[PDB]
């Protein structure tokens, strides 16, 4: 369960309308919900069980983990197979023992539109930007930690 | 509503510069970026560059790297575009488009989703001049019309018999002559031997109002 | 840079019939995250482009069900289940996987109808224009199909080049035909030095080229 206290290994936290998740840095892929590692291009005996993509590891083939399915060459949760969210992403409902839509910042699920990301709504940023000279900033429909109004880039300065 | 409103049409002389604005509304301006796309007459779309309203990251096309300058105003929601050394082939319709804020990472937003109304930019050394209207006299269906030559800038509006004649009327798209002036033609088809008494006037309107009899 | 190639350049369609536009990329469009990023745009006549399809097969808000995108890697297809009248225009495919963004050459959707031979008429310059030192001869091709047509000016059996501009009307909403205008501009002295001025027309509706000519006097 990715929370505001989660430290993304080789990644950084981003926030949407209904959840938080780890975004991998550079060309790394998710091996779990909070750890990013480099992906192998081929699957053989030396690279068996090695990560070949997000929630997928290396008759050799790249297969999604349990609960995930290959949809458009991407592993998504099984309950999100037939879910389209538009201005957002399908996630598993942590409050339901079901695929629901988490929307880009600025949009919220519209109860008048089958909870699709078609309603204008604000989302309070919950990120704890630990690094100095940084704060929570909004960009491309998500919240992430970035330099303040007087800093940029190794470390913000 | 994420609407984009662009500035009016501009006319510049060769070698001069032009500034085009695009006022964003309906969303958080500083959370996204912009890309500018122009479209030559009768041609396709051409990517000119991209600028981030989030981090100020500008990026121009290598083919047009030395004459493009992009800025954003956070106070008043507007993205500006300055084009220097306006060549003759720069004459095109310029479009505004919302793109991503950071070019390095990709999230669940996909740019170029909203486009502005477009702005027309014409680069020519010509001055404002009214058109010359010459009849195209014919010689069981006959065709006639009028030639609208040497008028700058565009456009003109042509009706036949004050709009009472519309069937078979064809007003052609203007052409840019080698002299830098525009030229246009309007034709109409009438019964040949059955219309020897009807009067047909060009009825052209621009700073110029002109209707010319086009008999045989 | 990625080269985007659309086919066909012009697509004649019948109202109510399916249609498909092809778009091919010079490199694979699968991004580092596994996504493809192939957008489809629609540009009506005299209007701004609007994005119909985003990412792979996803439709933007307000796009009718008849539009659909498919394909993978370097080959993609935009299908229209039942073409409607407002679907005429130019369709572009654009990639965002590789920087910078590049658009396709475009695909012009037109209304398909039966072949019509053009009506060729020639108009010598007026006496009013000759009094100013310039002579413009107009050749008219009226109500024809398809849009493609070849026109050549001949002055005393000499082919003209670089002195003849052309323009074509949009597809008429009434008869779905096209019309072409060609303007040959020459100086007064050059116009007075010749006698016969002819206009040659080549088109599918004509089994042989049609020539319309006039004498200077």
């Amino acid at each position: 369960k990715v929370t505001v206290d989660t430290v993304c290994k080789r990644g950084f936290l981003i926030q949407m309308s209904g959840h938080l998740e780890c975004k991998c840095e550079n060309d790394l892929v998710l091996v779990n919900e909070e750890t990013c590692e480099e992906k192998v291009l081929k699957c053989d005996e030396k690279t068996v069980n090695k990560p070949c993509g997000d929630f997928s590891k290396c008759s050799y083939a790249c297969k999604c983990n349990l609960g995930y399915d290959m949809v458009n060459n991407v592993c998504i949760p099984n309950e999100c197979k037939q879910v389209t969210c538009g201005n957002g992403k399908c996630i598993l409902d942590t409050s339901n023992p079901t695929g629901v839509c988490s929307c880009n910042i600025g949009k919220v699920p519209n109860v008048q539109d089958q909870n699709k990301c078609s309603k204008d709504g604000e989302t309070k940023c919950s990120l704890k930007c630990l690094k100095e000279q940084e704060t929570c900033k909004a960009v491309d429909g998500i919240y992430k930690c970035d330099c303040k109004d007087g800093f940029i880039i190794s470390i913000c300065t | 509503q994420v609407q984009l409103v662009q500035s009016g049409a501009e006319v510049k002389k060769p070698g001069a510069s032009v500034k085009v604005s695009c006022r964003a509304s309906g969303y958080i301006f500083t959370s996204y970026g912009f890309s500018w796309v122009r479209q030559a007459p009768g041609q396709g779309l051409e990517w000119m560059g991209w600028i981030s309203a989030y981090n100020g990251n500008t990026d121009y096309s290598q083919k047009l790297q030395g004459r493009v300058t992009m800025t954003t105003d956070t106070s008043t929601n507007t993205v500006y575009m300055e084009l220097r050394t306006l060549q003759s082939d720069d004459t095109a319709v310029y479009y505004c488009a919302r793109d991503r804020g950071d070019r390095l990472y990709y999230y669940y937003y996909y740019g170029m989703d909203v486009w502005g109304q477009g702005t027309t930019v014409t680069v020519s050394s010509a001055s404002t001049k009214g058109p010359s209207v010459f009849p195209l006299a014919p010689s069981g269906t006959a065709a006639l019309g009028c030639l609208v030559k040497d008028y700058f800038p565009e456009p003109v509006t042509v009706s036949w018999n004050s709009g009472a004649l519309t069937s078979g009327v064809h007003t052609f798209p203007a052409v840019l002559q080698s002299s830098g002036l525009y030229s246009l033609s309007s034709v109409v088809t009438v019964p040949s031997s059955s219309l020897g008494t009807q009067t047909y006037i060009c009825n052209v309107n621009h700073p110029s109002n002109t209707k010319v009899d086009k008999k045989v | 840079d990625v080269v985007m190639t659309q086919s066909p350049l012009s697509l004649p369609v019948t109202l109510g019939q399916p249609a498909s536009i092809s778009c091919r990329s010079s490199q694979s469009l699968v991004y580092s995250d596994g996504n493809t990023y192939l957008n489809w745009f629609q540009q009506g006549p005299g209007q701004s482009p609007r994005r119909l399809i985003y990412k792979v097969s996803n439709r933007d808000s307000g796009v009718p069900d008849r539009f659909s995108g498919s394909g993978s890697g370097t080959d993609f297809t935009l299908k229209i289940s039942r073409v409607e009248a407002e679907d005429v225009g130019v369709y572009y495919c654009m990639q965002a996987t590789h920087w910078p963004l590049t658009f396709g050459g475009g695909t012009k959707v037109e209304i398909k109808r039966t072949v019509a031979a053009p009506s060729v008429f020639i108009f010598p310059p007026s006496d009013e224009q000759l009094k100013s030192g310039t002579a413009s001869v107009v050749c008219l091709l009226n109500n024809f199909y398809p849009r493609e047509a070849k026109v050549q000016w001949k002055v005393d059996n000499a082919l003209q080049s670089g002195n003849s501009q052309e323009s074509v009307t949009e597809q008429d909403s009434k008869d779905s035909t096209y019309s072409l205008s060609s303007t040959l501009t020459l100086s007064k002295a050059d116009y007075e030095k010749h006698k016969v001025y002819a206009c040659e027309v080549t088109h599918q509706g004509l089994s042989s080229p049609v020539t319309k000519s006039f004498n200077r006097g």
